[PDB]
């Protein structure tokens, strides 16, 4: 698939897709995938699903993981969204109420959900939230890249496409490009802000996904 | 697992980018010329220099001459400019607002009354739209 | 009250002019829509704050944006009764402030309490009418803490007698 | 562990149960009714009032009942009724008590902050837990048992009777139903079957009787026409006399019969009294445990445990029990004649602490070391907010 | 309630609810409470020995040996004579009713074992107004630990006995409406001339403890009641008693039922701004 | 659940849909002549009292519809039984009540006449008239020797209290 | 004579050729189409595609074809199919919503300001058989809040929220040739800055019927118009109420703008003095005095083109949409001018 979806944009460079089992970063070259450089984020829509309801077993409402599963989950899918700063969003969350919503639930009681929208997905950037090492997919596909061939980078880099059920939270796009910025600027430009602004990088969200 | 410390939006390329003479007031504050000092502190506004010190001394004599003010003195005064000075009279009052003293509120709440009736809340709206401001 | 009624004005005024509003999808994030003047991720689209004030202790600090005003108020205390008066009331309505969707949850640093109104809200409530509620908030918080203070010390009385009335 | 123990509160919509952890009954079980003044309040009005029984007559005084289908709904009544619960009843400096409070399953996270508001800001608690009621009636039982927090509670007190499905310390809030059928009803029942046969009773003395029959001499048969048939062949011994007091003239005996047994008999024919609703009671509970994760429903059905006074009625669980396993066993008689799974054991358990039994949870656990450690403290709800108590974590096994 | 009551409802309650069954003829059903009282104070009724037909309350008092150095042991007797025993371990003071052995007004006693805790007080001022009315003067003053961070000193003059207290007002805010009931104290004899004149002293103890350890502090509060005879004479005396131990908890139950009150206040309101701003939707 | 009739045969003959059970009478009508110790009347009687109190029925076999009637009949005879004085008088009353025409399926005012197959001609009419007067006439002779306590001019009020309740709210007389 | 079709803002509206039916966005994911049955508004249809909220709708009056933008970054081209409206993708290339889209006169392209600081020149291409765009970046720092084509469809003047109103060159080659000179220039190459204003969002642009004349609003309460003719100098006003969203010309001199005072106002403009004037309110009679009871925020020429304008239309934040008389209002109001 890994080579399909890179060829429905047109195109012969990275594939992040995540879907309810498991997430997969497929780096492509001029015409297929490399196994290795090819890695798993065993992380995916599921275990957001599941650490929704433990944050919402936490504000104080009596969901249980088996009799309201597909409730919880039809309630990330309208609300959930990936933040892109975690330190503005929280504030958001404990100094303002813009960011709580009522959800009804199936027999008609309502409740209301708000921090909860952002700190769910947040798990696929930290992994230790929910008990998981690894890197969190933004760091994973960082390491992907750099550590494979020099005469790609930069072209991978200004071709990551997202693609599967848990990659269309709103903002996604936008967060893992502040990361891979955050990730090159020290970790390969030794902190040197200045030879940044020249790092290209555009991670496009296509709408056609569907099909 | 730092790097999430750095706000790398600081320096991205798509973000933006952007007095009077205290002599000739003090020469018709001492003569009791109010509405010739008003007129006086209005002129030159420190809009383009980036200390906060060559404004905020604009800003005292400008408050200086509103302070000075009698009461029914100051109805006059403010019809005597013209839009372009009652916007500026505006961002001065708002800025007295911001160091208040003995009263030098309370006679300012008097200036904004007058002025607003002049300049509409129009003039307030350009004081909070000035990116370049006393 | 001489410098009541032209506090409130030059409040009312400032305030009407900051809640001119309007629909902001986000500039910095695909996909969101976020209150300008609380994540201030840029300046463009911010306003200068204003500040109106009755006197040193009385004032109200204006932050407007594209889309949304923060309001904060700086209440009357005179003494320590009303200060406290004061401050458990306001962090009554605060603990409250999602069935009072305009207020922030906690005050910006310097005031007793302070309101977030955004483009959604003047969307759904006639502006006219939204800032009409923020000079009628302020002129009733401070009756409320009148009353207050006349009903402590009004019990106060009858239990100090009540007790000495029986040796 | 501490000098003095821990306050229980466990407040219902008919009665309140108080009194210190560690102890076994309540030291005081009070009607949850507050009596005011009414015809601007002024000076010390606000104190004028009573609550339990001194509330329900007070001639000059309006009675009103804070909690309605176990919900706060009037918190300015509610927060009076604790104030005489600590300084006139339990008579504790509530500064120097944890507080252990109950709560309905499905109560709002925001109703949970009110309640700290209350025991935070105005009697200034050290620390308070907030536990729901379903989960400390599971608790109870453990006085006659392997223990769990899991199983089904039927709590019945006066108002409705609830099927409480609970699994791990966690009520599995989308599976519970209500039934229609509680002691009140009963009670009514009662009435219409001494009206139509005993005379002389007076009539504004109809519920007294019928109320007092019912606790006196009502029970669970285990079969209708067997039992209708004792009574018209042994008459002599089971057919029961009742007098009573005519308020007025001071002056009355009644034949007590037929509805010693069919009054409670209610719950698994609510045809007979209700127009509305028909379920066996015994149906309403299998429903219930259908509707939860199959993999926990045998863990459901091996440990239904009964809670409030209605399940208190000689028989009530045994009658249960029985019912239950034949609409159970007949659905697996069922498969295999279709098609061999294995038989589900079905136990309805009954115990020496039922009529309180959530009080008795709660104080059983308010005595235990570890419910100091899962409390919040005063110092947490002032460096962190009213939201720490949204959650409190089930502890105990 | 504006006075919080004297006697404890769940001894007065839990002895009659024995001594009823007693006389009915009914078998004894076992009895084990424990609850408590204002001031760290701690009770236990239970059956001595698993025997179901006696009945013993204790009470445990942090404080006691303070209070037994001030004719505790003594009034007590007098008062509970044959039904003061030995005791009870962790307990400084014991009851014992035996329900085979109940007097013909089981009414009295009742009303007398709810008052154990009072009447362990009462001794120390019941002295102390007797020194006043003796004209013993110069005697050392009382000093009773109530509880572990607050004081009670009594002392005995020519003309007066005094009462003072240290208490001490956890919550910072407390401190503030706190003083709004002390001053209408201070101001009572305008309407009772005759009763007891009341100082109070925000922070530090009156200059006559200045030089004892009494405490210093923003949230120490201290309260001097002045006792006349008219109110320590042998006639008035219990109730005046009544009055005076229950006091510092007078004063913080009123704080609380305060604060109470000022929430009815904030509900209505917060109520009424959500109806205005509800009123700006079309 | 409701109590149902335990009689029904393999070889039970049917008038309708309903069930010609065998009785122990002397009266005249079709109904079979019962051989066992109990028949389709007593059933009723031993039930009634629980019976009574249902709101509702399950009909299981054709017996069930003659349970049922009997059932319904016998709240009929306590209208009548209830005001009476003597053990002698209301075996009067239960005659006459008896052979007076009550309603049959497929007229206006037979409850249940969505259940109760109509008589499909003249004959069946008459057989089936017939059968009921006769389960009618036993009904009443053999309550009354249960509804009356030996101490004369006595209907029993553990009888009498029913008077007002209707079994699947359904009555004869409405 | 105004209308309600709801009580909810009204994002954005589009009026077909013969101001037959006008399409409305409803605070919406949704596209409203109305049409007039004697004197009743009834919904005729429903354009449902776009995941997220509809920002900008422009009806191409000849061809009729309907074009959206919205939040999701997504732009939709509509096409009447017998009885139905069906849409086609166009890949706008952004990654932040769009704001505001204006068809080109000779409806051979059509552009699409947005979030991402650039503005999308789309047109068709016979060949492929798809739709494509090109971008115009520089100078643009802001999200571009409104547009509008000059008549010789390839000048196009962009306000955003970096204060600057600015003229550039959709010229593109492949749909239309050579421009003929204009008074804004000679060189027309392909995002091309004619022009560039010289304090507050610029909410609204419009350009005179000839093109000859640009004005726009911005957030600071003033009016503005740069006149090519006179070397492209610019006349400012200060209004004494609060910021106008939209504006448009009804004559060659003459303005008509509305904003968040929720009325209209008229503007006019002295060629010789080289100065702007308050022509004053135009609606002259909640507790409001005004026809819509919220802020305004778009208008529309009906009929009379911006030479010689008859009547307009505008839609608030308040769900209505008011039709206005220029010679009823010329009427009602001996003392109103008009250029
Ligand atoms: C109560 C309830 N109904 C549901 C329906 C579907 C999925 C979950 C549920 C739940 C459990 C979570 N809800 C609550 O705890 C409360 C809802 C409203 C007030 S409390």
């Amino acid at each position: 698939q890994a080579v399909l979806t890179l060829y429905a944009q047109g195109l012969l460079g990275v594939v992040v897709d995540s879907g309810d089992g498991v997430t997969h970063i497929c780096p492509v070259y001029e015409g297929f995938s490399l196994p290795h450089l090819t890695r798993r984020l065993d992380i995916a829509g599921r275990d957001i699903t599941r650490y929704l309801i433990k944050l919402l077993l936490l504000r104080g409402y009596a969901f249980n993981h088996s009799a309201d599963f597909e409730t919880v989950r039809m309630i990330k899918e309208k609300l959930c969204y990936v933040g892109y700063n975690i330190e503005q969003e929280q504030k958001l969350a404990l100094e303002t109420t813009v960011l709580v919503e009522s959800y009804t639930l199936p027999d008609g009681r309502i409740i209301k959900v708000g921090g909860e929208r952002f700190e769910a997905p947040e798990a696929l950037f930290q992994p230790h939230l929910i008990n998981v090492e690894g890197v969190g997919v933004a760091e994973l596909l960082f390491n992907t890249i750099q550590a494979a061939d020099i005469d790609t980078r930069s072209e991978f880099y200004k071709h990551i496409v997202l693609s599967g059920g848990s990659t269309m939270y709103p903002g996604l796009p936008s967060r893992l490009e502040r990361e891979l910025k955050q990730l090159y600027l020290e970790r390969v430009l030794k902190g040197d802000v200045e030879k940044l602004s020249k790092f290209k990088i555009r991670i496009e969200d296509p709408p056609r996904r569907k099909h | 697992a730092r790097f999430r410390k750095v706000d790398v939006g600081e320096y991205d390329e798509n973000k933006f980018v952007d007095g009077p003479d205290e002599g000739e007031v003090d020469s018709c504050l001492r003569q009791g010329n109010m509405t010739a000092a008003l007129q006086a502190a209005l002129k030159n506004p420190p809009i383009n220099t980036k200390s906060q010190a060559v404004k905020d001394r604009a800003g005292s004599i400008v408050l200086k001459v509103l302070i000075s003010f009698k009461a029914n003195d100051i109805e006059k005064a403010v019809q005597s400019l013209d839009k372009n000075g009652v916007d500026l009279l505006m961002k001065y009052i708002y800025k007295g607002f911001e160091s208040p003293s003995d009263n030098s509120s309370a006679v300012l709440l008097q200036w904004h009354e007058k002025a607003l009736a002049a300049g509409g809340v129009g003039s307030i709206v350009r004081v909070l739209t000035a990116r370049k401001t006393v | 009250t001489a410098t009541l009624r032209p506090y409130l004005s030059a409040v009312r005024a400032t305030l009407q002019a900051a809640l001119c509003l309007e629909n902001f999808s986000s500039q910095v994030v695909e996909r969101h829509n976020k209150p300008e003047v609380e994540v201030r991720s840029s300046k463009e689209l911010l306003l200068q704050p204003v500040t109106i004030s009755r006197n040193e202790k009385e004032k109200v600090l204006i932050e407007g944006s594209i889309n949304s005003v923060r309001v904060s108020i700086a209440v009357k205390q005179a003494d320590e009764i009303e200060k406290i008066l004061c401050h458990k009331f306001m962090r009554f309505m605060m603990m409250r402030a999602e069935n009072f969707f305009i207020l922030r949850r906690k005050p910006v640093e310097g005031y007793d309490i302070s309101f977030l109104i955004t483009n959604f809200h003047t969307e759904q409530m006639y502006k006219h009418k939204l800032v009409d509620f923020v000079i009628h908030f302020m002129e009733e918080i401070d009756k409320e803490i009148s009353e207050m203070k006349l009903s402590v010390n009004a019990r106060a009385r009858i239990v100090a007698e009540e007790f000495l009335k029986n040796f | 562990a501490g000098r003095l123990p821990a306050c229980v509160v466990d407040c219902g919509t008919g009665y309140t149960k108080l009194g210190y952890a560690g102890n076994t009954e309540p030291q005081f079980i009070i009607p949850s009714c507050i009596a005011i003044k009414e015809s601007v309040m002024k000076g010390v009005d606000d104190l004028d009032f009573f609550i339990g029984d001194e509330a329900i007559e007070k001639p000059t005084y309006a009675t009103k009942w804070p909690i309605r289908h176990g919900i706060v709904e009037d918190w300015d009544l509610m927060e009076r009724f604790m104030e005489q619960v600590i300084f006139k009843y339990l008579r504790a400096e509530p500064e120097d008590h944890y507080f252990l409070l109950t709560e309905p399953p499905l109560n709002t996270p925001e109703n949970r902050e009110y309640t700290a508001e209350i025991m935070f800001e105005s009697f200034n608690v050290p620390g308070l837990y907030i536990a729901v009621q379903a989960v400390l009636a599971l608790a109870a039982s453990w006085t006659s048992r392997e223990r769990t927090l899991t199983g089904t509670v039927i709590d019945s007190g006066d108002g409705v009777t609830h099927v409480i499905p609970v699994a791990e310390g966690y009520v599995i809030g989308s599976c519970i139903k209500h039934i229609p059928i509680a002691g009140r009803d009963i009670t009514y029942f009662i009435q219409q079957l001494l009206r139509d046969r005993e005379v002389g009773i007076p009539p504004e003395q109809s519920l007294e009787t019928a109320k007092a029959v019912k606790e006196r001499y009502s029970y669970v048969c285990p079969d209708l026409v067997k039992e209708f048939n004792k009574y018209d062949t042994d008459g002599s011994k089971w057919i029961k006399q009742y007098t009573g007091i005519n308020a007025i003239s001071k002056k009355f005996s009644i034949d007590v019969g037929y509805e010693r047994f069919l009054g409670p008999e209610i719950f698994f024919h609510p045809e007979f009294a209700n127009p509305d609703f028909t379920q066996p009671i015994s149906e309403v509970v299998d429903e219930v445990i259908q509707n939860c994760p199959i993999d926990v429903r045998r863990p459901l059905y091996k440990n239904i445990v009964l809670s409030g006074g209605s399940t208190m009625f000689r028989d009530f669980g045994r009658r249960l029990q029985r019912d239950l396993k034949r609409t159970v066993d007949a659905r697996l008689k069922l498969s295999e004649e279709l098609s061999k799974p294995k038989p589900i054991d079905v136990q309805v358990i009954t115990h020496h602490m039922q009529r309180y039994a959530v009080w008795f949870g709660g104080s059983m656990l308010a005595s235990t070391p570890e419910f100091y450690q899962v409390c919040h403290t005063k110092k947490d709800y002032e460096e962190i907010g009213p939201s720490i108590c949204r959650h409190n974590p089930v502890f105990g096994v | 309630m504006i006075l919080l009551e004297v006697n404890n409802r769940i001894i007065e309650e839990t002895l009659a609810l024995k001594f009823e069954n007693a006389a009915a003829g009914n078998k004894p059903e076992a009895v084990e409470v424990t609850f408590a009282d204002f001031d760290g104070v701690l009770y236990h009724i239970s059956n001595p020995n698993g025997d179901k037909t006696k009945v013993m309350v204790s009470i445990s008092l942090k404080f006691y040996k303070e209070l037994q150095a001030h004719g505790a042991d003594e009034l007590l007797k007098r008062v509970y004579g044959s039904y003061l025993v030995n005791p009870e371990s962790g307990y400084n003071v014991s009851l014992l009713y035996d329900l085979e052995n109940l007097p013909a007004s089981k009414d009295s006693i009742v009303h007398q074992a709810g008052m154990l805790k009072r009447n362990c007080f009462a001794s120390v001022f019941e002295k102390y107004f007797q020194f006043q009315e003796e004209g013993k003067e110069g005697e050392n003053r009382a000093v009773i630990h109530y509880r572990d961070d607050e004081t009670m000193y009594v002392e005995s003059k020519k003309d007066r006995v005094t009462v003072v207290f240290s208490t001490v007002f956890k919550d910072d805010d407390d401190v503030v409406i706190g003083k709004v009931f002390m001053q209408e104290f201070k101001e009572g004899r305008r309407a009772s001339h005759t009763a007891p004149q009341v100082l109070f002293s925000h922070r530090e103890p009156p200059l006559e403890l200045k030089d004892t350890d009494a405490a210093v502090g923003d949230n120490i509060g201290y309260i001097t009641f002045v006792l006349f005879p008219r109110h320590t004479n042998a006639s008035a005396r219990d109730n005046t008693i009544n009055l005076i131990h229950t006091f510092r908890d007078y004063l913080h139950y009123h704080i609380k039922c305060s604060k109470a009150y000022i929430h009815t206040r904030m509900r209505a309101k917060t109520s009424d701004f959500l109806k205005v701003l509800n009123r700006a939707r079309p | 659940p409701a109590y149902h009739s335990s009689l029904m045969d393999p070889d039970t003959k049917l008038i309708g849909n309903m069930a010609l059970l065998p009785i122990r009478s002397q009266f005249k009508g079709p109904a079979p002549r019962e051989t066992k110790d109990t028949d389709i009347v007593d059933e009723a009687i031993y039930y009634f009292k629980a019976n009574v109190f249902f709101k509702n029925y399950e009909i299981k076999n054709e017996a069930d519809r003659t349970l049922i009637y009997i059932t319904l009949y016998i709240s009929e005879c306590l209208k009548k039984l209830q005001k009476c004085n003597s053990k002698s008088q209301g075996e009067k009353e239960m005659y006459t009540l008896g052979i007076t025409n009550f309603p049959i399926p497929g007229e206006p005012g037979f409850p249940l006449n969505a259940i109760y197959a109509k008589p499909a001609n003249k004959q069946e009419d008459e057989v089936m008239r017939a059968y009921l007067q006769q389960l009618r006439q036993e009904t009443g002779l053999r309550l009354c020797e249960k509804v009356f306590d030996p101490q004369n001019d006595k209907p029993s009020k553990w009888w009498t209290c029913f008077v007002k309740r209707q079994f699947m709210n359904k009555s004869l007389s409405g | 004579a105004y209308h309600s079709f709801l009580v909810e803002p009204i994002s954005c509206h589009a009026w077909n050729k013969d101001r037959t039916q006008i399409a409305i966005c409803p605070n919406n994911h949704e596209v409203h189409i109305y049409e007039k049955s004697g004197n009743k508004w009834v919904q005729v249809h429903e354009l449902k595609e776009h995941n997220g909220q509809v920002t900008g709708i422009d009806w191409a009056p000849d061809s009729n074809r309907i074009v959206t933008c919205g939040t999701d970054r997504n732009a939709y081209v509509w096409t009447l199919k017998g009885r139905t409206w069906k849409p086609t993708l166009v890949i706008l290339r952004i990654n932040r919503a769009a704001r505001c889209v204006r068809w080109a006169p000779n409806e051979k392209k059509f552009a699409v300001g947005s979030g991402s600081r650039v503005i999308s020149i789309c047109y068709f291409e016979q060949e492929n058989d798809w739709w494509v765009c090109k971008h115009i970046k520089k100078p643009i720092r802001s999200t571009v809040l409104s547009l509008d084509w000059h008549p010789n469809s390839v000048l196009l003047a962009a306000g955003s929220c970096d204060f600057k109103c600015r003229i550039f060159s959709a010229y593109i080659k492949e749909v239309e040739e050579r421009p003929a000179p204009t008074p804004w220039g000679s060189k027309m190459p392909f995002g091309e800055l004619m022009f560039e204003s010289s304090c507050g969002w610029v909410h609204g642009v419009c350009f005179s019927a000839n093109g000859s004349r640009v004005a726009w609003v911005s957030h600071d309460s003033t009016v503005c118009l740069a006149d090519a003719d006179k070397k492209m100098a610019v006349a400012t006003l200060a209004s004494e109420t609060l910021p106008l969203l939209a504006v448009t010309f009804i004559t060659e001199s003459s303005l008509v703008a509305a904003g968040h005072d929720c009325f209209p106002v008229l503007f006019t403009y002295d060629s010789a003095a080289g100065k702007l004037s308050f022509g004053g309110r135009l609606d002259v009679p909640a507790g409001l005095d005004s026809l819509h009871k919220n802020s305004v925020s778009q208008i529309s020429v009906l009929s009379g083109g911006k030479a010689k304008c008859s009547q307009f239309c505008t839609t608030g934040m308040d769900g209505g949409m008011s039709i206005w008389d220029v010679r009823s209002l010329e009427s009602a109001l001996k003392d109103l001018k008009i250029v």
